[PDB]
């Protein structure tokens, strides 16, 4: 609505976590979530 | 940090009247789809605050269907479009949002009657009381309105505010009125050490404050 | 670690996995500011 | 009607720690967010947090932070609040709000916990008449009083005559001070009645197992 936030509110990725052998965190960064109108301005390819 | 002020602080309304609270906010919480995150509450004397009307614009379900909430950018009113004894209570408004949630000072509403001053009486100290080495003067006003009042202790004609005690009531379902209590706690010997004890109550409905005065030897 | 707040007791004892991340050891071994300082099966210098 | 079940009051020493329970009923904590609020007589209302349920976030209010935690039981559909570290200006009604019908925009809230931090232990009140002295203190209509003090906790039970005498019956609710609650009642009876028929208030205190008649 206004105020358009467009930033996460709920965490439903998993319930609960205990152990962990592995961390990583990136810098600080903003990205828009603000919806978007037309066709399609974006495209991520990713290979694993 | 939300800052807002709700206007007027309070205001009495005879039955079937209407009842008009105004709140204004430091963020702009107005939306272009209709609905406004700013909830109204009523908080009946001595229970919890009731949710009244959810996103201004819409009604609450289970209230009655006097209550309705209107307004736009910072600027919200509730309107009841007739109001009843049950409506007593403390009127507030609460901002959504999704930044942490904020409170506002409330709205007092009474149900308007004839003006009247309290009738202003006190009675000394039981002879038990004095026995086991304590002492008390009560005074007692009742059948005032509006609830807004005051009460001070003058011991010979000097200001005392230690040890008393103002305990206030309820608008009256029969009169329409307000009653409270005023007890000075004194010692024995604080007692007996003075003679002359005397209530004021500063009411809005008397510009000089009713006085009661009784003496320790008429007990 | 080694200067930590607390301490768990001897029988409580806690277990810490440590990776993703680099090891100075140079640091450590020859700062000559531990009391007592030993290696069973490997000598310090073959560690580094 | 949906409402949320929390304990009547709590009596807690200063430094100590207090766990506000709020049980769901008619409906499921999982599905909607959990509030909690302060409230003094004194400011009003004042927003403590929300915690959802499901996802395990918690949000407080810089007023509150470090002070409490909020948390739930999903067995039971029951959220908890933590108030620690609790001081004299702690001592508040705490509310919890939640079930807002699958939608940002309702809640539904119970009857309030009165949490008082104080020392005071419970006390017997002390029982005195308030009768008329001067024959000066005399009009159409006779009132009398009774006087209770000294007592904790809150409230004492007082009425006149068992019970029998309610026409112009007030009591008044206590005020707490120096760890101790005082209140006062007052019957106003027709002429006709007072002296010669007894008047007579009746002071009961279940906390302390006191019973005190007094006649006047």
């Amino acid at each position: 609505k206004n105020n358009k936030s467009w930033m996460e509110s709920e965490f439903r990725v998993y319930s609960s976590a205990n152990n962990c052998t592995f961390e990583y965190v990136s810098q600080p960064f903003l990205m828009d979530l603000e919806g978007k109108q037309g066709n399609f301005k974006n495209l991520r390819e990713f290979v694993f | 940090d939300v800052l807002m002020t709700q206007t007027p602080l309070s205001l009495p309304v005879s039955l079937g009247d209407q009842a008009s609270i105004s709140c204004r906010s430091s963020q702009s919480i107005v939306h272009s789809n209709g609905n406004t995150y700013l909830e109204w509450y009523l908080q009946k004397p001595g229970q919890s605050p009731k949710l009244l009307i959810y996103k201004v614009s819409n009604r609450f379900s289970g209230v009655p269907d006097r209550f309705s909430g209107s307004g736009s950018g910072t600027d919200f009113t509730l309107k009841i479009s007739r109001v009843e004894a049950e409506d007593l209570g403390v009127y507030y408004c609460f901002q959504g949002s999704h930044v942490p949630r904020t409170f506002g000072g409330g709205t007092k509403l009474e149900i308007k009657r004839a003006d009247a001053a309290p009738t202003v009486s006190i009675f000394p100290p039981s002879s038990e009381q004095l026995t086991s080495g304590g002492a008390s003067v009560v005074c007692f006003l009742n059948n005032f309105y509006p609830k807004d009042i005051n009460v001070k202790w003058k011991i010979d004609g000097s200001e005392r505010q230690n040890g008393v005690l103002n305990s206030w009531t309820d608008q009256d379902s029969k009169d329409s009125t307000y009653s409270m209590s005023s007890t000075l706690t004194l010692t024995k010997d604080e007692y007996e050490r003075h003679n002359s004890y005397t209530c004021e109550a500063t009411h809005k409905t008397s510009t000089s404050p009713i006085v009661k005065s009784f003496n320790r030897n008429e007990c | 670690v080694f200067n930590a707040t607390r301490f768990a007791s001897v029988y409580a004892w806690n277990r810490k996995r440590i990776s993703n991340c680099v090891a100075d050891y140079s640091v450590l071994y020859n700062s000559a500011s531990f009391s007592t300082f030993k290696c069973y099966g490997v000598s310090p210098t073959k560690l580094n | 009607e949906v409402q949320l079940l929390q304990s009547g009051a709590e009596l807690v020493r200063p430094g100590a720690l207090v766990k506000l329970s709020c049980k769901a009923s008619g409906f499921n904590i999982k599905d909607y967010y959990m509030h909690w609020v302060k409230q003094r007589p004194e400011q009003g209302l004042e927003w403590f947090g929300w915690i959802d349920p499901e996802n395990g976030n918690t949000i407080y209010d810089p007023k509150f932070q470090g002070k409490a935690s909020i948390t739930a039981d999903t067995s039971s559909n029951t959220a908890y609040l933590q108030l620690s570290s609790l001081t004299s200006e702690d001592t508040a009604v705490y509310y919890c709000a939640g079930s807002g019908n699958y939608e940002d925009a309702m809640d539904y809230w119970g009857q309030g916990t009165s949490v008082t931090v104080s020392s005071a232990k419970t006390t017997p009140p002390s029982v005195y008449p308030l009768a008329p002295g001067s024959a000066a203190q005399t009009n159409s209509m006779v009132t009398l009083g009774c006087l209770v003090k000294g007592y904790f906790p809150e409230p004492v039970t007082v009425t006149w005559n068992s019970g029998s005498l309610s026409s112009g019956v007030h009591t008044f609710p206590a005020v707490l001070q120096s760890d101790l609650y005082t209140l006062s009642s007052s019957v106003t009876v027709p002429s006709s009645t007072w002296p010669s028929e007894t008047v007579t208030c009746n002071v009961a205190h279940p906390a302390s197992s006191t019973k005190v008649d007094k006649k006047i």
